[PDB]
């Protein structure tokens, strides 16, 4: 059942071509030939500063990355939202409805100073 | 084998076995591997239903 | 529980009917039962936003518990003293429901005995 | 050993 | 996905390393260009289980149509390397 | 880098449960010529694998140490204040 | 459920990746030592899935079974819930035995390496959540019902026993 | 079709893998793998083709009744969890002819070699046609096997797509 | 009411920022997976502040910020319900997604389209938080169908696999 | 994949480990049992029982109002 | 020995258990030669165009065209109105229309009465 002499010859003829083909599918040291991609001043400055390991200046670098992220993603949006909610949404009826705060027996109200009676005495229990 | 001349407009289109494409030789070098067809082969009348995505007629353990 | 067999694989009147209880009058059997009271008041429960199912006699201990949660924040590993007060009162309330059930269970048998005696003899 | 990844023309 | 590739030397070593653990061939007489039915005296049923131990090593099945055509250890290296695109 | 395949003659079916299969195959006039190929699984670092209860108890040795000290320390704290 | 169920899939992700895209447990095993950290989470989650006391699963699943048993309910439906809890342990153990215990059934050349910091940290956070999430949530959410404490001794630990069996 | 020798060989491979699925543990599989081999060893040769078929038909019936409902499948074989998982990454090579020149300039070396293959493929095509219409009966080919090149410098007929097919893990 | 309302919508708006930046505004192909993970990381922190205020005072509010459509006597508004259910699931869903997002950086590292993969995961999360916070049935249906379609796109992630399409 | 260690794949041997890998794995497992044992101590009631279950049969007709059979 | 295999419409008979793959007569194997003979001829015809480097476009497949032409444009000329086509047409075509008419007509007649009589709850129904 093994390969006939012609079958095995053809495989070797092709097997040499495929190995040659797969060898051609390799990138030369220059490739890919990227265009003259300029680098912004921030990019180049950090590269020099990040040359040495200097663990002490990587926490600072991490802080800088998070500081910028926390500014353009958590601080500017909240300004826009707070400005939006405070001066456009809250100016219309029932746009923002908050459940009334729970009042417990024996509290003090900030709006009027009312002091609700504490409670009726309990039939003291144990356990 | 033509379909029965029962008047449902089948004409002389060959009637092939109601075997799905999912139960064709997965290893044979098909011209259309996903369809499990061969260029120039007569297509089953219900080929679109029997493609490997819709209807499976393979034998089952039970 | 354990009385399901006594409700299906046995006599019926021996076991009460939860959907219809109480069956016998509310006073017959005790010498002037003291009406159960409620420490809290409607205006107080309403202002605490207690869920309707919590508007029971066990309230006024939940209200105490809720105050501790808001007044101890963040101390979620605390206020356990009030947790047991409301839980314990809930435990007692459940006992009464069983006590109501046990009362109903026997009075049905007592009705069986009285009817059986008068019916059997005559 | 980077190899060439054949992709359809992404310029258009 | 982080799996190191396969080299021609690596494939050949493992092919023999599995046969050498087979208690039906003499390791000293086992050569890469050594038949299975004409040199080492093995039955076809032994050949079939030769593939199973071969497949379980490389972790991929070989078609039965093309399984009953590998009668030399070199041909196994050609088949495994060709299927997985190994060139150097 | 080259892959240094270990020596192929160290995988011995002796002293492994695969041997028990060989014994029960000899008692019927048959042999299985693959035990050496599968021998690497039961030896080396793969021998003496834990049991189901032994896995669920992983860390209990050190965990129980923390529990004993913690409860005792808390008891001391209670008395102090 | 989201905590430990999410963790279980990630732990199985390490095993699949390590074994060169192998998902059949019948070609796994002997990973209790090779992949310790993945093993720890695969066991911690499996115990939270089955409802071990005081882990994340316990504070939700156990309360459900206590309420199911002691509530006016369909009898056959209640039985299936109790049977299923026992069935949870059987397939939960099926994973551990056929992937961690026993002897390795994977091919000879493998690249077990569960050390990438992303893999450890991602698993680690859910591992912390898988253990402490239930306790934190239960003690902070405000009550809105009347949970049933008093009940027969055989309806307070039924969930634990069936899991053990 | 498939002769009679091949069917038993195929059945033996399936029986072991299905048996391997039930056993799981390797030690059990070795114990039963040889036992199942013995049952084949009992009826080797034996001639009597009429009786040979009866043993195989009975064998197939036994295999069907005892096959595993969920046999183990290799991840990258029909039915496997990774079968065709990378067919979406396999782009043909004729698409490179459609690339824009501005993005061919990123690979000056690669497309320099392609012209050699395309140049090679064009020049060899005429011989491949001759090589096929000479080594073929009058009534068209009766097999799917192709002949190799009966010369030096001639490539095998119909090699372009076989050789240049996409790699198994192109990305 | 000013902090609770603001910090409850910033969580949803933050998740949309990575997708907005896909319009070739900031081109970071090699770091987009890390960009999304960080956004999920910060969304969890912001969502915790509204959660804590509920655990403390039981504060719940509904924000109906935009009036979309009015069909005679039916006023459809984009309304968000920040209540018991919404405030507890959002931190948990984000927390688990945070872990899944980091895991996907390693597991899907060799994927050529990992950026597309991280976009689809982020699309699902947005559609899920629309489902969780919906206050009217129509808005709930937007998320209901949104998660369904993103499930279609991610199951069929390897579109060459006939069994994935099935 | 991007980072991690560089432990080479043993051909047929037990895979190499790292210090931090084993230590962290055993650290949490030890924490799982401390948490269970510590929690099983203070709140064993939630896993065994909160309050004793009353036994109805052990009650008296006086506390249930069962009248005498005379009337 | 073992129970036989019952072949259904959606469960073909396994080729191993089919009592025709074992016996191979002179004529039975001859037929398989023609099947492979023709199908290998087409495989050759396809490969001549497929591998040609001077061919850009689509290799029209006459089998595919015959498939679509038989499924759409060749049905009516081969149609005869008879007992099966007429009875199937009436049942599939007109049956559902008549079935649905009575479901909706009956439903709306019932609902109309409950509104005239004031027995239908429409307290908050002001969107129709
Ligand atoms: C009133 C309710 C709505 C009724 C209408 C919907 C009912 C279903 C009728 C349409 C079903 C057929 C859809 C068109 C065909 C597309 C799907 C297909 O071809 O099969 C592919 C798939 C087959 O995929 P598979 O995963 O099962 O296996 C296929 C074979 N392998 C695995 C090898 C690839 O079938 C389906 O998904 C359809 C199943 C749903 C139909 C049954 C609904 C039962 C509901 C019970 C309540
Ligand atoms: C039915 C539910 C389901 C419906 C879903 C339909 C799909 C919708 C797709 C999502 C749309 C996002 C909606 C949130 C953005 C709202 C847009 C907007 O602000 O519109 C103007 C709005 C005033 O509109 P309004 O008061 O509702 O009057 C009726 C209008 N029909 O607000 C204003 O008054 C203007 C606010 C300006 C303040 C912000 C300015 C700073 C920010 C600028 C940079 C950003
Ligand atoms: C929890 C509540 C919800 C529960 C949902 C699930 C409920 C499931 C209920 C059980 C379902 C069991 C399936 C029952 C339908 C079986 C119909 C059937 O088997 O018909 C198949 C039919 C067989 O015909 P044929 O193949 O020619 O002969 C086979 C001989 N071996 O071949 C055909 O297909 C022809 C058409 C037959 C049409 C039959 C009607 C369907
Ligand atoms: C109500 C429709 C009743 C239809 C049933 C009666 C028709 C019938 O039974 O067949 C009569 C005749 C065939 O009789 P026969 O002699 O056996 O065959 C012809 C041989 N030369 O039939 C004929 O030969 C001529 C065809 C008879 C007329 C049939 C027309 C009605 C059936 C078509 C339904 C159209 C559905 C339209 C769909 C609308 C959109 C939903
Ligand atoms: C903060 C985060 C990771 C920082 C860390 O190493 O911990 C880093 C990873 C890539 C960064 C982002 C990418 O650079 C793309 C965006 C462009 C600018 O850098 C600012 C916003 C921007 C969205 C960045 C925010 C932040 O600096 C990111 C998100
Ligand atoms: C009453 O509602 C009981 C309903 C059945 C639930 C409990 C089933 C398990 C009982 C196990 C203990 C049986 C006594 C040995």
């Amino acid at each position: 059942s093994g390969y006939t002499p012609e079958e095995k010859l053809r495989l070797q003829q092709l097997r040499e071509l495929r190995r040659r083909w797969l060898k051609d599918q390799e990138l030369s040291p220059r490739e890919p030939v990227l265009p003259p991609q300029r680098v912004s001043p921030v990019e180049r400055f950090w590269n020099k500063f990040l040359q040495d390991g200097a663990l002490w200046k990587n926490v600072i670098y991490k802080t800088y990355r998070h500081s910028i992220f926390a500014f353009t993603h958590v601080l500017i949006p909240v300004w826009i939202i707070h400005y939006y909610l405070k001066y456009h949404v809250t100016t219309k009826p029932y746009t923002i409805v908050e459940k009334k705060p729970r009042i417990f027996p024996g509290d003090t109200i900030l709006e009027t100073g009312e002091v609700i009676p504490p409670m009726k005495e309990f039939p003291d229990q144990h356990h | 084998e033509p379909y029965p001349d029962d008047g449902t407009g089948y004409g002389d289109y060959p009637k092939l076995p109601d075997r799905s494409q999912q139960e064709r030789d997965p290893w044979y070098d098909w011209d259309h591997p996903d369809l499990r067809l061969n260029w120039g082969e007569p297509m089953h009348w219900d080929l679109d239903m029997y493609i490997r995505n819709r209807v499976d007629t393979s034998p089952t353990p039970v | 529980g354990a009385h399901l067999a006594r409700r299906y694989l046995g006599d019926a009147s021996v076991e009460p009917d939860p959907l219809r209880m109480p069956t016998f009058p509310p006073d017959y059997g005790f010498p002037e039962r003291k009406e159960r009271e409620m420490v809290a008041t409607q205006q107080e429960m309403n202002d605490a936003q207690l869920v309707l199912q919590q508007r029971d006699y066990c309230a006024h201990y939940l209200i105490r518990f809720l105050k501790c949660k808001r007044d101890s924040f963040p101390n979620f590993l605390a206020c356990k003293h009030e947790r047991h007060d409301w839980d314990y009162c809930e435990h007692l309330d459940y006992v009464k429901r069983m006590k109501e059930f046990e009362r109903e269970r026997r009075l049905l048998q007592r009705k069986k005995r009285r009817e059986q005696r008068e019916a059997d003899m005559a | 050993k980077r190899l060439f990844i054949i992709k359809p023309s992404g310029f258009y | 996905s982080d799996a190191p590739p396969l080299t021609l030397e690596g494939i050949k070593d493992r092919v023999l390393y599995v046969l050498k653990l087979y208690d039906k061939i003499d390791p000293e007489k086992l050569s890469v260009n050594s038949h299975f039915m004409k040199d080492l005296g093995l039955d076809s049923l032994d050949q079939v289980e030769i593939i199973m131990a071969m497949e379980d090593e490389f972790g991929f099945e070989i078609p039965d149509i093309d399984a009953e055509k590998l009668m030399c250890p070199q041909e196994i290296v050609d088949y495994i390397a060709d299927k997985k695109d190994v060139y150097e | 880098s080259k892959m240094e395949l270990p020596d192929y003659k160290q995988w011995k079916i002796e002293g492994t449960p695969l041997e028990t299969v060989q014994e029960k195959l000899a008692a019927r006039g048959l042999r299985d010529p693959w035990g050496r190929n599968e021998a690497w699984r039961y030896m080396g670092g793969f021998a003496n694998n834990v049991s189901f209860v032994g896995a669920l108890l992983k860390g209990f040795k050190w965990g129980f140490a923390a529990f004993v000290v913690a409860i005792g320390a808390e008891y001391y704290l209670e008395s102090q204040k | 459920h989201a905590f430990f169920k999410a963790m279980l899939f990630m732990c199985s992700g390490s095993i699949i990746h390590s074994l060169n895209d192998e998902q059949d447990i019948r070609k796994m095993g002997g990973l209790f030592k090779a992949m310790p950290f993945t093993t720890t989470a695969l066991i911690v989650g499996s115990l939270a899935l089955t409802g071990m006391p005081f882990l994340t699963g316990f504070y939700s699943k156990d309360l459900i079974i206590e309420a199911a048993n002691t509530s006016y309910t369909n009898a056959w439906a209640l039985l299936m819930t109790l049977i299923a809890t026992s069935f949870t342990a059987i397939y939960s153990t099926r994973i551990i035995f056929f992937a961690l215990l026993g002897q390795p059934r994977f091919p000879t050349l493998v690249n077990i390496n569960e050390n990438n910091p992303l893999l450890i940290n991602s698993i680690k956070r859910l591992l912390i959540g898988s253990l402490f999430a239930g306790y934190i949530i239960s003690n902070n959410i405000p009550p809105t019902t009347i949970p049933q404490m008093t009940m027969p001794y055989y309806l307070k630990t039924t969930a634990l026993i069936v899991t053990i069996l | 079709y498939l002769t009679h020798q091949q069917k038993v060989l195929r059945l033996y491979k399936r029986a072991l893998r299905h048996l391997e699925s039930w056993c799981i543990h390797r030690d059990k599989y070795r114990y039963f793998a040889c036992l199942l081999r013995a049952r084949f060893d009992e009826h080797k040769n034996e001639k009597d083709m009429v009786k040979a078929t009866q043993l195989l038909r009975e064998a197939e019936e036994e295999f069907w009744h005892g096959q595993h409902p969920q046999p183990y499948i290799f991840p990258e074989s029909p039915g496997g969890t990774s079968y065709e998982r990378y067919e979406c990454y396999k782009v043909p090579e004729w698409c490179l002819d459609d690339w824009h020149p501005s993005e061919k300039a990123m690979y000056p070396d690669y497309f320099a070699k392609r012209e050699q293959w395309k140049k090679l493929r064009r020049e060899s095509w005429e011989r491949e046609v001759k090589q096929l219409q000479e080594e073929t009966p009058v009534g068209g080919p009766r097999t799917e096997a192709l002949p190799p090149a009966r010369k030096q410098g001639d490539l095998p007929p119909l090699w372009w797509h076989i050789v240049t097919r996409p790699r198994e893990r192109p990305m | 009411m000013n902090m609770f309302s603001s910090l409850s919508l910033v969580t949803l708006l933050l998740l949309t920022m990575p997708i907005m930046m896909m319009s070739f505004n900031t081109y970071k192909p090699s770091n987009y997976p890390l960009y999304v993970k960080t956004a999920i990381s910060y969304a969890f922190i912001t969502s915790m502040i509204p959660t804590m205020m509920f655990i403390h005072s039981g504060q719940e509010l509904i924000i109906s910020n935009w009036h979309w459509l009015t069909i005679q006597t039916l006023k459809l508004s984009l309304s968000f319900k920040m209540d018991y259910f919404s405030m507890m699931f959002i931190p948990v869903a984000l927390f688990v997604t945070w872990s899944i997002m980091e895991f996907s950086m390693w597991y899907m590292y060799s994927d050529p389209n990992i950026n597309k993969f991280f976009k689809y995961l982020l699309l699902f999360l947005i559609t899920m938080l629309i489902l969780v916070t919906a206050n009217n049935l129509f808005q709930l249906f937007i998320g209901w169908e949104g998660v369904g379609i993103m499930s279609f796109l991610l199951i069929g992630w390897w579109y060459g696999r006939a069994d994935a399409n099935t | 994949a991007g980072g991690g260690a560089h432990i080479e794949p043993r051909y047929r041997q037990f895979p190499q480990l790292t210090r931090s890998q084993v230590i962290q794995a055993e650290f949490f497992s030890a924490t799982m049992w401390f948490w269970i044992l510590w929690r099983f101590w203070h709140d064993s009631d939630a896993v065994l029982g909160h309050f004793p279950y009353p036994d109805p049969s052990q009650w008296t007709d006086e506390e249930l109002g069962i009248p005498p059979d005379d009337e | 020995s073992f129970p036989k295999y019952e072949a259904s419409r959606l469960s073909s008979l396994p080729t191993t258990l089919d009592p025709a793959e074992y016996d191979i007569s002179s004529e039975t194997r001859k037929a398989q030669a023609e099947r492979l003979a023709i199908r290998s001829r087409l495989k050759r015809e396809y490969q001549l165009q497929y591998y040609d480097p001077s061919r850009r476009g689509v290799i029209e497949d006459p089998a595919l065209v015959r498939w679509t032409y038989a499924r759409s444009a060749n049905i009516y000329p081969n149609f005869r109105p008879n007992t099966k086509t007429s009875l199937l047409g009436a049942l599939f075509g007109i049956g559902p229309l008549v079935f649905w008419y009575y479901v909706f007509k009956t439903d709306r007649d019932r609902k109309e009465k409950l509104i005239q009589e004031g027995k239908l709850d429409r307290t908050f129904n002001i969107s129709y």
